[PDB]
């Protein structure tokens, strides 16, 4: 927490919290630091 | 003098001033760390 990370920095490993057996990564992009669906942007469209 | 209680009244003022100075120094250090975390001050300037 509070660490400055450069581009290409290793963040962590993928997990299987949702569907055990298959691993995935929940990736979400926001304009705010909230916890809801009000302000969410599709990561694929944003990175495109 | 402090042991025999002669100068307790006189020394209390300087003791409080020293305590306030120490608290101010600690607050300044924490403030500088928070400034680094925000980014307003670079690592090179933080050392200075
Ligand atoms: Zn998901």
């Amino acid at each position: 927490q509070g660490q400055r990370v450069e581009a290409g920095h290793v963040i962590g490993l993928v997990g299987d919290d949702g569907s055990p057996g298959s691993y995935h990564l929940h990736w979400e992009v926001r304009d705010n630091d909230g916890y809801g669906a009000n302000g969410t942007v599709n990561p694929l469209k944003y990175m495109g | 003098q402090a042991k025999h209680g002669l100068n307790v009244d006189s020394s209390y003022m300087a003791w409080e001033n020293s305590r306030k100075q120490y608290i101010e120094f600690q607050q300044q250090s924490r403030q500088l760390q928070d400034l680094e975390q925000n980014g307003l001050i670079d690592s090179a300037r933080k050392v200075n």
